[PDB]
């Protein structure tokens, strides 16, 4: 889709803060595009929290009529729990902030590495896998 | 200021603002699942409802109001006192700025959120202690001007209680069971380190407290507002510090002061649901402090905050509180959680 | 459980007063509230007469004769603290004599809280109506109507103080003192019962002294109103006013009033110190009006709570803190006032004890009476009564069998220069003792304990306690292996900065070879509100802490164990292992010590809240208390929960407040007998009953009831059914005793009727009246 290529190619991820949602300390902070099509160095803690407050920048250089993003996550391909937002309409050459949540989990031994989340940017844009380090 | 986290502007200016219930009365009252904070009756409680459950609850409710908060041997009934309602982000979160009304023991916990079969528990008044043994006579000395301290309340004792000889006992027992001269001590004690009705104190002052849940579900618990009174006044005696529950000293009772009219403490939601019972003081110790300093949805309006762990084991436990400008009375404080302190 | 609440000795403390023609209008009698009883003498020359002592079910809360336009003698209003109004005649047929009630209702509002003033009710001088203050923000008004029908009239004002009905006025003119955040203003309203509703007064507020607290209204041809304070007394008649500050009332507040002269000329004042002022009113010819005010101190009297000047220079000082007394103003001083005559007033007993004087197996009661200058130790057998004066105030009272006299815990007023107001028993006492270990004008209080011998009560010893050691609670016991017994204090030293005492001390003397010595003394951190000889030890209670205590071989008392309940034990009762503590909160809690384990543990717990006044352990099984509003009632020890709980079994409403309860019987079927004491000076007793016995007495309570016309027509389940602020139940468990004993007294075809149709236990048969009458006698001889 051209209109895929525009947006991936005009859009960037600024930079995203992942913290305890019950505290709000950044357990994680990065500026690495995630969007594009990595590994995050994202700490243990999140397994010891209850959820995530979760803070994705991004500037985009055409607008979207209803920006939105599936998230899910894979432990050694299984997957192991899927999450869905939405933002809504974007301007062109914006830069907007994404407040949302990410609420049994495994150890973050067995999952240390073994961690995939898989970001789709939506008409779909762009997906992305990052690897997370515990 | 003192007047403005009592309003909550963070959770917005507009709000739908708008329920006696018959004494000892069960009724069946919806309890949301997100509470786990022990409310009291004429505490302020805001809150953040986004979970679809809990929202059509709201809706539910004030399409008549009163919703219940458990901590589950007893409880508190609260009415909604303003509504909002915002679609941001996909997610109809509801805002609501309730108060407690009244308050309950728990009979039965049923499940749709929950439905929790409760019985009202009265507010069991008692008359003057010397309303018995008063002599007609004397009865016209019972009323006094206006308190213009110690001389004051001498002639107090001298003259409500001067009737005391005819019982078994001694003035200054009556004046511990008596209301004002409890209004009187709480206070002094109070500012050492609010309403006329020894009920509504009572409640505000038992919402005042950095006290265990335990503590705080025992006052619950009693009835009348003297027995009440006299359990804040023994607690406020025993109570010295506050130290961290996972450690087991981050801050002490004297440095306690008020930014608010509902207290030291209140009820306060996290921009994303969470409600934390905080308590404001001038003065915390062994705190590493983590982020810096933000306005976002700062519950004191003109601070910002920042993440307050106690160095000892990392468990956070408050935030400390900047003002934005210099003018601003004080200048910094800190805001602590009761949740992760041990009085 | 089943109980049996009697009167052994009637109420004695004068509630009320009111001079008037009630027998006829040619006989001046002096009616008097002795709380539930009434008594009309007849005022003669030589003194007062007996003519007719009748029972109220009910206290008198107001009192006042009037004679409606027609009415030959004056009828009686009489309101109850229950709220029962009822307007009274009395008729005399011969030797019958009867008190018809004209008008009976209840006047209780379902809604509004009793005003903190007192329940004020007044009659206007023309008859016309009469208003009640009973609720603050309210009027309630009786227009004269059989049924008293009152209608209330909403008054903005709610803190009135003292209202009264103006004279000489063309519609009714009530006047009150009430109280606004401004100070104390003195406002009048025209009630007029055609709208039923206040007009604009005759004339409008006056700012008076912020502690103007009586207003008098007075007669014609003066009217307008006196009104009384602290320091100054005022006298409002629309533009005049007159004012005075005499020093001699500054000393001590006016709490009572009588007019002498019907003209309004001459009043009668009285306050708490016992002081009787003469308030003259100068009498100036234009019409008439006011000249000035003059206030002449007759003298000292007993503590009035009322005051009521018959005729003659006879004055009837009612007094419930003391002896009420008729005494004669003479017209030249001696003081103008000279006691002619002191009737019996017990009341307030603050303790008592049941101890045999003679020894002839009859226990002879000794109990606590008055306060301040009236206090005495009142000796009651059987009902013989002999005064013994203290002159200060007694509050605890404990015998001692081998040194054959009591220990008194007395307290005596003193002013701070200290210097003492009278001579009193502790001043006057053989061999004085101070015990070793503010501005002028201000009041302490010195506590001491006499040591009083049995026979002659001259007071053998007196120990004064140490500066604010307020002595609270005070035991005769032997301790341990000690042969000696000992008088055994419990203290608290009360300074007026701390609310709680921080500090007391349980101090052990012995009254020993006439002379008290201290043998012991053990400082508490904290108040030993009270104290009792649990098996040998010790059991004390300083404030949340019962602690037990045993008297070792060396002569000192060492803390055993300790039991926080989270309230303090002011009521400590024990009997064999079983312990009754409790609070005044009405936070009745049972341990048992156990001797195996040596500890204290919790058994029972009922923590109701409702203000409580005296305890007392029946039996094993049983506890009898004393509630908030005049009340009495038992409560009771499958579950753990059912089990540590105390079912409130049985209820009464006595409608005195009782202080004291204790173990005995005045004489020589009803298993037990517990006597309690009164503030309205009663000595009641309480007999558990069978459940037959009681089953038989309640039946008889219905008959009774249902045959028995009491005056004012008042239900008797209404009188003795429980009263709170908040609740109103039937009395349960227990049997009024007088109800059962007038069956002796009403007429033999009114006991047919009684009897009749009644199943009689001796196999069940059916009752006549003889048999039950000889059950009635059974239980008469309790007492
Ligand atoms: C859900 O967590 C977050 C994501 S972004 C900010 C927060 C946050 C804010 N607060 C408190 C801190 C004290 C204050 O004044 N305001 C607050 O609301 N706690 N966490
Ligand atoms: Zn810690």
């Amino acid at each position: 889709d051209e209109r895929a290529r525009e947006i991936l190619r005009g859009f960037k991820l600024n930079w995203m803060n992942l913290r305890d949602a019950e505290t709000g300390k950044i357990l994680w902070q990065g500026t690495e595009d995630l969007s594009v099509p990595h590994e995050a160095r994202v700490p243990k803690k999140i397994l010891k929290c209850k959820a995530v407050s979760r803070e994705l920048n991004f500037s985009s250089t055409e607008q979207m009529e209803k920006f939105r993003l599936e998230q899910k996550v894979y432990f050694k391909g299984q997957c192991l729990e899927e999450w869905f937002f939405e933002f809504g309409f974007v301007i062109p050459n914006s830069t907007n902030t994404w407040q949302s949540l990410i609420e049994q989990m495994m150890p973050a031994s067995v999952l240390t590495g073994n961690v995939i989340i898989e970001t789709k940017f939506f008409l779909l844009v762009s997906t992305s896998r990052v690897r997370l380090f515990y | 200021d003192t007047s403005l986290p009592t309003s909550h502007t963070y959770l917005g200016a507009d709000m739908e603002e708008f329920t006696l219930h018959d004494d000892d009365s069960c009724q069946v009252i919806p309890v949301l699942p997100q509470v786990m904070m022990i409310l009291i009756p004429g505490q302020t409680l805001p809150l953040q409802l986004f979970h679809p459950q809990e929202v059509s609850m709201v809706r539910n409710l004030i399409q008549k109001r009163t919703f219940a908060v458990l901590a589950a041997q007893f409880g508190t009934t609260a009415e909604i006192y303003a509504y909002r309602e915002e679609q941001d982000f996909g997610i109809e979160i509801v805002k609501v700025k309730a108060i407690g009304r009244q308050r309950f023991k728990v009979l039965e916990l049923r499940t749709q959120i929950q439905q929790a079969k409760v019985q009202i528990l009265p507010e069991c008044v008692l008359p003057s202690t010397m309303s018995a043994v008063q002599l007609e006579s004397l009865n016209k000395c019972q009323i006094f001007p206006s308190k213009p301290s110690y001389k004051w309340w001498q002639k107090y004792q001298k003259r409500k209680f001067h009737c005391a000889n005819l019982t078994s006992w001694p003035r200054w027992l009556y004046s511990l069971y008596d209301a004002e001269t409890l209004m009187d001590r709480i206070k002094k004690q109070l500012r050492e380190w609010l309403p006329s009705n020894p009920i509504d104190f009572s409640y505000r002052v038992a919402a005042c407290l950095p006290i265990d849940d335990v503590l705080r579900i025992q006052l619950l618990k009693i009835g009348s507002a003297i027995q009440r009174l006299r359990c804040e006044l023994d607690i406020m005696n025993k109570c010295t510090s506050l130290c961290c529950k996972q450690c087991q000293e981050i801050t002490t009772k004297n440095e306690i002061f008020s930014l608010s009219l509902c207290g030291p403490m209140a009820a306060y939601v996290n921009p994303h649901g969470y409600v934390h019972e905080t308590l404001t003081v001038y003065k915390a110790c062994n705190l590493n402090l983590i982020g810096r300093p933000s306005t976002e949805h700062s519950w004191f309006p003109g601070y910002a905050w920042t993440v307050a762990q106690c160095k000892i084991c990392a468990s956070h436990i408050g935030w400390k509180f900047t003002a934005t400008k210099k003018d601003m009375s004080p200048q910094k404080f800190w805001g602590l959680t009761r949740s992760a302190l041990l009085p | 459980s089943y109980n049996y609440v009697v009167t052994a000795q009637k109420p004695t403390a004068v509630n009320g007063c009111v001079t008037g023609h009630f027998t006829s209008a040619e006989d001046l009698n002096l009616l008097i509230a002795k709380n539930t009883r009434l008594e009309i003498y007849v005022v003669t020359a030589e003194g007062l007469r007996p003519v007719k002592e009748v029972g109220m079910y009910g206290k008198i809360a107001v009192m006042e004769l009037f004679r409606p336009k027609g009415e030959s003698k004056d009828l009686l209003f009489i309101l109850t603290a229950k709220y029962n109004a009822c307007i009274l005649e009395y008729k005399q047929s011969g030797e019958s004599i009867d008190i018809i009630t004209r008008a009976h209702g209840n006047v209780q509002d379902r809604i509004g809280r009793p005003s903190e003033t007192g329940i004020i009710g007044i009659i206007d001088p023309e008859c016309r109506m009469i208003g009640l203050r009973l609720y603050d923000g309210l009027f309630k008004v009786i227009p004269l109507n059989k049924e008293l029908k009152a209608f209330n009239i909403r008054l903005e004002e709610l803190h009135v103080i003292d209202v009264k009905f103006l004279y000489g006025c063309q519609a009714p003119t009530i006047c009150f003192v009430y109280q606004d955040p401004q100070g104390r203003h003195v406002k009048t309203y025209e009630v007029s019962l055609r709208e039923k509703e206040f007009n604009k007064g005759p004339w409008k507020q006056e700012n008076v002294e912020a502690e103007a607290s009586m207003v008098i209204a007075v007669p014609e041809p003066f009217g307008g109103a006196i009104i009384i304070g602290q320091e100054s007394i005022t006298y409002h008649n629309g533009d005049k006013y007159l004012a005075i500050a005499p020093p001699i009332i500054k000393q001590s507040t006016i709490v009572c009033h009588n007019r002498v002269d019907p003209n309004g000329s001459r009043y009668l004042l009285g306050d708490m110190e016992g002081r009787l002022f003469m308030l003259l009113l100068e009498k100036e010819e234009q019409t008439v009006t006011l000249k000035d005010l003059r206030v002449e101190l007759l003298g000292e009297t007993s503590i009035a709570e009322c005051l009521t000047y018959l005729d003659n220079g006879v004055v009837f000082v009612g007094s419930r803190l003391g002896d009420s007394q008729l005494v004669k103003l003479n017209v030249d001083s001696n003081s103008y006032v000279v006691a002619m005559e002191t009737f019996t007033n017990l009341g307030p007993i603050v303790d008592m004890c049941v101890v045999d004087l003679e020894r002839q197996g009859q226990g002879q009661l000794v109990t606590c009476s008055g306060a301040f200058k009236e206090g005495s130790l009142r000796i009651i057998r059987n009902l013989h009564i002999r005064t013994v004066p203290l002159y200060e105030s007694p509050r605890k009272i404990c015998y001692q069998e081998v040194s054959q006299c009591f220990g008194v815990l007395s307290s005596r007023i003193e002013v701070q220069d200290t210097t003492a107001l009278r001579p009193s028993a502790s001043t006057q006492a053989l061999s004085s003792s101070v015990s070793s270990s503010t501005s002028f004008g201000e009041e302490v209080e010195v506590h001491n304990l006499l040591i009083i011998d049995q026979h002659t009560f001259e007071v053998l010893h007196a120990h004064q306690f140490l500066q604010n050691e307020y002595a609270l609670s005070l035991v005769s016991c032997k301790l341990g292996k000690d042969p000696n017994t000992y008088f055994i204090v419990g203290t608290a030293m009360v300074y007026p900065e701390e609310a709680e005492p921080k500090q007391g001390r349980i101090v052990v003397f012995q009254y020993s070879d006439g002379k008290l010595q201290t043998v012991a003394e053990k400082e508490v951190k904290g108040a030993v509100y009270s104290m009792v000889e649990f098996n040998g030890k010790l059991l004390a209670s300083i404030n949340s802490t019962v602690r037990l205590y045993e008297w070792t071989t060396e002569k000192e008392l060492r803390t055993e164990c300790n039991h926080y309940n989270n309230i303090m034990a002011l009521y400590l009762k024990t009997k064999g292992d079983f312990i009754l503590v409790g609070d005044l909160m009405r936070s009745v809690l049972l341990l048992a010590y156990k001797p195996m384990e040596g500890n204290f543990e919790e058994i029972a717990r009922d923590f109701n809240p409702n203000w409580m006044s005296a305890v007392e352990i029946l039996d094993d099984d049983n506890f009898l208390g004393a509630e908030n509003a005049f009340n009495l009632f038992v409560c009771q020890k499958t579950t753990d929960e059912e089990r540590q709980h105390l079912q409130e079994v049985g209820l009464f409403h006595l409608g005195e407040f009782v202080n004291v309860f204790c173990h005995g019987s005045l004489v020589m079927p009803t298993q037990g007998s517990v006597l309690f004491g009164t503030v309205n000076g009663m000595i009641g007793l309480v007999t558990s009953l069978s459940e037959s016995w009681y089953n038989l007495l309640l039946d008889m309570q219905n008959r009774l009831n249902k045959v028995i016309k009491s005056v004012g027509k008042i239900e008797h389940s209404f009188w003795r059914s429980f009263h709170t602020e908040r609740k109103t139940e039937p009395a349960t468990g227990f049997i009024d005793g007088d109800l059962i004993e007038s069956f002796l007294d009403i007429s033999r075809p009114k006991m047919q009727e009684v009897v009749a149709n009644l199943q009689y236990d001796d196999m069940k048969r059916e009752a006549t009246a003889d048999d039950l009458i000889k059950v009635v006698e059974e239980l008469t001889r309790i007492h």
